[PDB]
């Protein structure tokens, strides 16, 4: 049980909402919801036409 | 759950993005209205026969207005929202066939049939009408719009050149988008409620 | 009218960003700290092996 | 005493998901009033004959309330907690038939 | 409670007052009431004639 | 919200009541209504002859 | 006569405007100020957290 | 009239321009602003190291 502790998954909540954080962090510094093409590819194809 | 709230906030989104194109269209017809007004004030003074003659001075007339109706023609034709063409008659009421109404199902809520139908109409061809314009009424009068040298025959007494019947369906016609014009901003009600309904239950 | 639903597509109501980046904010404090008491659990292992 | 325990916090939970759906409800509710407010302007000033006439500049505000009354008509259907439809005659007070309540 | 604050209604009662100040702001700016349809369609279908 | 303010109708009708007052300015230094033959068609087409 | 009533259908009595504009507008900044108390909540969940 | 189109082109409706600088200066102080919490992500990195 030592040699690998069982709170890996706090790795991965921390690795999830820090890279969640970071997605607001570049999101907001913009406005855009569609400031990176991965949030919702349709906005992105009516919102250009 | 997490269905309906996140379909109940894009169905948010969804009514919000359908009052912007009613804005749209009814912009358009705000335009139409401005326009309708000018016709019916040139109708009035080329029907002030006696002193507005020489009849090619209702020639000139003639041609101004033939050019505000061509502009409703315009306003009919290139109202587009996202590129989509509203006023014309693609969006007809209710024909003979309803089969072909092809009505602006919006959709408004996270689940099934909880939608919104809306239907539009004019063009040039939107004078008084039945289940069509009319023939040498009706149509016209918002196309042709008699005073070339059609009034100086005949006052009032004859039903497609007379003062009375072709300034009659100009009021028709302002009746008309008027009405329809007059839909759309209860529709805008409908739509605002509705998005107030849709933050309540969302939260 | 276009620039509103654009606008609504795209331009973000920062309010409510915010509220998720304070929210999302916490929670990766919160899991941090849960490393600063999972890593603990061992220690005592070392305890009743000392 | 356990069972009570668990089943009493349950029974918390159970009264909160009610409280959230009356509250939904309630909200329908509310829209629905703000309509009928509308709707009782429009009468008072339909009701202002003398001024209020042409009789077809009636008909533009019929044509109005008709569509405030469907606006009713959908808030009564469309209103759903969890898709279960709430305002509609499902949960009508006591008809004849009380068998169906 | 963390993962989703309860202070949405916060963010409803700004969406609707915000969005109240805006129909202030086209309704003074062109002094007209029925600058916009969706206010009263009995005064414009009226006040049209 | 943020990167497309609302008020944008504000700059409509500052472009629609700015632009008016000043055909009022030409209207009014000239004393004509038909200074710009873009106000009335038919008041031109009766008042040359 | 007309132009008179048409005006008091339309056209707007612009003080009552004018007060429902600030009034609505302080409902506005009352309303993110209760954003900045309300996001502010679960940090103190954070503070028994740590 | 060429002054007029002259005018359309190059000289600008400084209303429309100066809600594009206030617009633009606020999303320049919600980036700045946006550092003052992006730079205090690895501190707590050194709380759980410490």
């Amino acid at each position: 049980i030592n040699h690998n502790i069982a709170a890996l998954n706090t790795l991965n909540r921390l690795s999830s909402n820090n890279s969640a954080s970071q997605k607001n962090m570049e999101k907001l510094s913009s406005g855009l919801r569609i400031n990176r093409a991965g949030d919702d590819a349709a906005g992105l194809a009516i919102s250009e036409k | 759950m997490r269905g309906q709230i996140r379909g109940l906030e894009m169905a948010s989104k969804n009514s919000q993005d359908g009052i912007s194109l009613i804005q749209t269209a009814e912009g358009a017809l705000t335009e139409t209205h401005a326009i309708l007004q000018r016709v019916r004030e040139l109708v009035v003074q080329a029907g002030n026969t006696g002193t507005q003659d020489k009849a090619t001075d209702l020639q000139s007339i003639q041609d101004e207005i033939s050019a505000l109706t061509d502009e409703i023609d315009g306003i009919s034709n290139r109202t587009e929202f996202n590129g989509k063409k509203l006023l014309d008659g693609t969006y007809k009421v209710d024909t003979a066939t309803p089969a072909n109404q092809k009505n602006l199902v919006f959709q408004i809520g996270a689940n099934a049939t909880q939608q919104i139908s809306v239907n539009i109409e004019d063009m040039g061809a939107d004078a008084l009408g039945i289940k069509e314009a009319d023939g040498s009424i009706a149509a016209l009068h918002s196309v042709n719009d008699l005073d070339v040298t059609k009034f100086a025959d005949n006052a009032a007494d004859c039903a497609d050149i007379g003062f009375d019947a072709q300034l009659k369906v100009v009021d028709e016609a302002i009746y008309q988008v008027s009405s329809q014009r007059a839909k759309l901003g209860a529709v805008q009600n409908r739509l605002e409620h509705t998005i107030n309904n849709l933050s309540a239950s969302g939260e | 009218n276009l620039t509103a639903a654009e606008s609504r597509i795209r331009d973000v109501d920062m309010a409510k960003e915010m509220s998720e980046f304070t929210k999302n904010n916490i929670l990766s404090q919160a899991s941090q700290a849960m490393l600063a008491q999972a890593n603990q659990q061992p220690q005592n292992v070392l305890q009743l092996l000392r």
